[PDB]
RNA sequence: UUGGCACCUCGAUGUCGGCUCAUCGCAUCCUGGGGCUGUAGUCGGUCCCAAGGGUUGGGCUGUUCGCCCAUUAAAGCGGUACGCGAGCUGGGUUCAGAACGUCGUGAGACAGUUCGGUCCCUAUCCGUCGUGGGCGUAGGAAAUUUGAGAGGAGCUGUCCUUAGUACGAGAGGACCGGGAUGGACAUACCUCUGGUGUACCAGUUGUCGUGCCAACGGCAUAGCUGGGUAGCUAUGUGUGGACGGGAUAAGUGCUGAAAGCAUCUAAGCAUGAAGCCCCCCUCAAGAUGAGAUUUCCCAACUUCGGUUAUAAGAUCCCUCAAAGAUGAUGAGGUUAAUAGGUUCGAGGUGGAAGCAUGGUGACAUGUGGAGCUGACGAAUACUAAUCGAUCGAAGACUUAAU
């Protein structure tokens, strides 16, 4: 099976609507105050939660 | 008529009067507390609803289904009850004979009512068109390549169309299911146990809800 | 229990060798469902070690690998005999949860989550 | 334990005059015809092939050897449909399950007595 | 369980050795027999100087069977083979000596005769 | 149907039969309701209503047909590109080989036969089956709901009794009514019977290891073999199509004139089908006509239109399963039993290792229902669910009544 009409742009477009990707789960790293995901270790400072890793 | 909720434990078997084997299903039916009461005048029909399962206090930063939010615990303590796990309305009983924040004992039945029992059957995620439709598979040989596939979806330039109700592969069960004709075998005050005679649909810890049958 | 995308033969050889590295190093970096598998694996050879008798470490030696490991002192000794020494004597008053993981990310080559789990 | 209700709204289905047994052993399983409304103890006397189970679910096999023809007879456990049960003979077996015995005859399905 | 094509001893000495089942009676599409249904059947063997000759399309009730019946005590029978014995119209044996045990369930479907002529009834 | 015509398609509309999946008509095969009968009864014949459901396995043949065997209440007839090959097959048939009969001088040929002979395609759109997100539903929310609509289901045997009665010379043998129990189908479910059960227990071969013995590990389909927990399951266990109501069809009538009689019909009034609308089961307010009930939140600042972060609430992230492709759903996130671990059990396996004893030994016995044990029950914060963050109201106008 193959296309029967090429996709217009406004079709493609469309389509794409949900084709993204969304900001990371991250917060503040209480220890040296860098972003750090959350329930990970901060990589800048080795920390989690107050301890060094 | 007459009605409860209750969770199922499992399965297991009594010998009966005469040594015959009876298969049961167990449910657990504590805590039923009527919560509200619904009247043609008020709501346009007769009702009692129920609250089943007490769950825990509301608190400030609660994260689960565990504990009640505001607008529930609200609702509980207008019955005067503590609030509920599963709320559930019962259309099939005289609203006349029960009380707002009353207890419905599984007592309310009694051994050799007849039953019928809801509940949400057991999921099985995405399935294929002989499991969730039963249909027959082509032959597994003779140069077959068609095993387990759905079969023909229509006919041809009449009507150039699937009609609706085609039977293809999808999410099968976690559908509403009734039994009807069910039987109380045993009523266990003690335990809050109410001993169903035959299967009932859902797994374990499901909810089920049991009214007088509406067949008689 | 998880299949960690291997067959059943390669899937408890690899477990072996997770639990052999983490009795010798006492903390590794792999990854999470990886680390969630071992972790049950090192600590009922834990338990066995604790438990110490001789039908005990027989079983510990039916998991564990046959690997050599380079004390301070120039000595060495079997992974079989730090689990039974010095690993069981460090959680001889504790009742479980010997291993911890702590998540570090993802990994840049294929995304997997990297974790770091270790002993105590 | 099985589910704590379970076992409490079953515990008095379950009988205490019952013997200790085990697969390989011989028993009378004196059973009760209740044929219309006489009553009568009928005696199938065999090899218990097989116990499975829990509870008041727990079954147990004996096998037989009728007129030539082979016949296995599967009881729950607690049935009050048996009167009692007989030891008549101990066997000296290696597995749980002797189903090994329903392809062997004569001599070659002997169990050795204990 | 007894289907089309399942083949069975005769537990009798009517003649027939062994049938083949043509038909399970008892309604359309009916899959399966067990015991104490009739069935209809050809003898693939038969003694010499028998009654039944090979060949014979005849009727028979099913008396023992592999997969056995349970009980509404919750027990079981099972047997080591399939066996049949071969029926006149009023439910009677063609033959006059029945051979091995027989399931009880016979005198509930009225094979009297056959019951009391078996040398035993489980 | 056999044809006629040659209007679409020869820069391709795949052709018989079968398989899978159906769907529709009714000129009805069964079952339901009726009129007539050369209808005694039991059976039938013929016609009318009726499409709700049901309407079988095999032998032969490529076959469709058809004959046959054995059943069944019955084994309906037709349309859907003689339904369905981007769903399957490829036996027939119209490519290349070979052969027979036959025809032909021959090359070759034959709606004659014979043996053999490549069935491609990752679904863009509509359509269909599932599953999410947006916004709307004049504040923001948590639950419980009405049911406009829609889908499902809808079949039938046999036996007992009435009653050996009515009917019939006899043979035979009922209606109506009351019970029991099946076939097929559907659905839920794993207590039972069984299947599977690749991180459960055990036996065992070959070979290579852990230095050796003993005990173990690797590989040989999970090496092989005997069992087997949970889950998933049918052939297993429960349940269903019950009882009814309203309006009708063919019919059956009451009263009744037109037409002093007659007349079911015109007015009027009854009765009457498995069919129609309900009763039963499921979905359902995007039902934009966006419904209803209970409960929860409710202030400051304003260029005074409005805004604001917050509230109730919900999420991110994290531990998970009864849920699951992923979203989603549901159980939980320390004020915690969500999972792992740990402890105690269930079920499974069936007698660990070590030692002792008896044997020349293979082995046997005792210690000891031992040891081990995934998913199932209970307990326990030892490990991990940290610290955090984001989103989320202030309620338009008109009129009427108050
Ligand atoms: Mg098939
Ligand atoms: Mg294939
Ligand atoms: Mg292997
Ligand atoms: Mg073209
Ligand atoms: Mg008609
Ligand atoms: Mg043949
Ligand atoms: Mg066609
Ligand atoms: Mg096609
Ligand atoms: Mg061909
Ligand atoms: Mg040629
Ligand atoms: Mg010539
Ligand atoms: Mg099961
Ligand atoms: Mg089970
Ligand atoms: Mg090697
Ligand atoms: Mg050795
Ligand atoms: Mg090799
Ligand atoms: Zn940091």
């Amino acid at each position: 099976a193959v296309p029967k009409r090429r996709t217009s742009k406004t079709r493609k477009n469309k389509r794409r609507t949900h084709f993204k990707i969304s900001v990371p789960g991250m917060t503040e790293c209480p220890n040296c105050g860098e972003y750090k995901l959350s329930h990970r270790v901060c990589k800048n400072c080795g920390s989690y939660n107050g301890e060094e890793v | 008529t007459k009605g409860i909720l209750g969770r199922k434990i499992g399965m297991t078997q009594v010998f009966g009067e005469n040594g015959e084997l009876i298969p049961v299903t167990v449910v657990e039916a504590k805590e039923n507390v009527v919560l509200q009461k619904k009247t043609v005048e008020v709501d346009g029909y007769n009702a009692i609803q129920v609250g089943f399962e007490d769950k825990k206090a509301y608190k400030k930063d609660a994260k689960s289904n565990k504990y009640a939010n505001k607008p529930a615990e609200g609702h509980a303590k207008k019955a005067d009850a503590a609030p509920k796990r599963f709320i559930r309305e019962f259309r099939n009983v005289d609203v006349d004979a029960y009380e707002v924040g009353q207890e419905v004992s599984v007592d309310t039945f009694v051994a050799g009512d007849v039953i019928d029992v809801t509940g949400v059957s057991k999921g099985k995620g995405f399935q294929g068109a002989i499991k969730r439709h039963g249909q027959s598979r082509g032959p597994m040989s003779h140069g077959s390549h068609f095993h387990r596939a759905p079969g023909s979806v229509g006919m041809a330039s009449d009507a150039s169309r699937v009609f609706k109700g085609q039977k293809m592969p999808g999410r099968m069960g976690g559908n509403t299911v009734t039994v009807q004709n069910l039987e109380v075998v045993q009523v266990d005050t003690e335990n809050k146990v109410i001993l169903v005679k035959g299967n009932v649909p859902g797994p374990k810890k499901g909810l089920v809800e049991i009214r007088t049958s509406i067949k008689k | 229990y998880r299949k960690l995308g291997r067959t059943s033969d390669q899937r408890k050889a690899m477990l072996r060798d997770l639990a052999t590295s983490l009795i010798i190093s006492e903390r590794i970096e792999t990854t999470e469902a990886r680390a969630k598998e071992v972790r049950s694996v090192v600590e009922k050879l834990i338990t066995l070690g604790k438990k110490g008798d001789l039908a005990s470490r027989r079983n510990a030696a039916k998991t564990l690998r046959n690997v050599e490991i380079l004390n301070e002192d120039e000595t060495t000794q079997t992974a079989l005999q730090k689990l039974f020494g010095e690993i069981a004597e460090r959680y001889t008053e504790r009742q479980g949860g010997y291993t911890r993981i702590l998540k570090q990310g993802p990994r840049r080559g294929d995304g997997a989550e990297s974790v770091i789990i270790e002993l105590v | 334990t099985n589910h704590k209700l379970i076992e409490a709204v079953t515990k008095s289905q379950l009988r205490t005059d019952l013997p200790s047994f085990r697969p390989g052993d011989t028993l009378r399983v004196h059973v009760r015809i209740i044929e219309g409304t006489r009553e009568r103890i009928q005696v199938f006397e065999g090899v218990v092939i097989k116990r499975r189970g829990g509870g008041v679910s727990e079954t147990f096999t004996v096998r037989k050897i009728s007129s030539g023809v082979g016949v296995e007879r599967t009881f729950p456990l607690h049935t009050p449909k048996i009167e009692k049960i007989e030891v008549k003979r101990r066997g000296k077996v290696r597995r749980a399950k002797l189903y090994y015995l329903r392809s062997l005859r004569g001599k070659a399905a002997r169990i050795q007595e204990i | 369980m007894i289907q089309q094509e399942t083949r069975l001893k005769v537990a009798d000495n009517s003649g027939a050795r062994e049938v083949l089942t043509i038909k399970v009676l008892g309604g359309s599409g009916r899959k399966t027999a067990n015991i104490g249904d009739v069935i209809v059947c050809t003898v693939k063997n038969a003694t010499p100087g028998g009654v039944v000759k090979k060949g014979d399309v005849v009727k028979a009730v099913i008396v023992r069977t592999k997969s056995g019946v349970r009980r509404n005590d919750g027990s079981y029978i099972k047997f080591d083979e399939n066996a049949c014995v071969i029926i006149r119209d009023d439910k009677g044996p063609r033959g006059t000596r029945i051979f091995g045990p027989v399931a009880r369930e016979l005198r509930e479907g009225n094979f009297m005769k056959i019951v009391s002529l078996a040398p035993e009834v489980l």
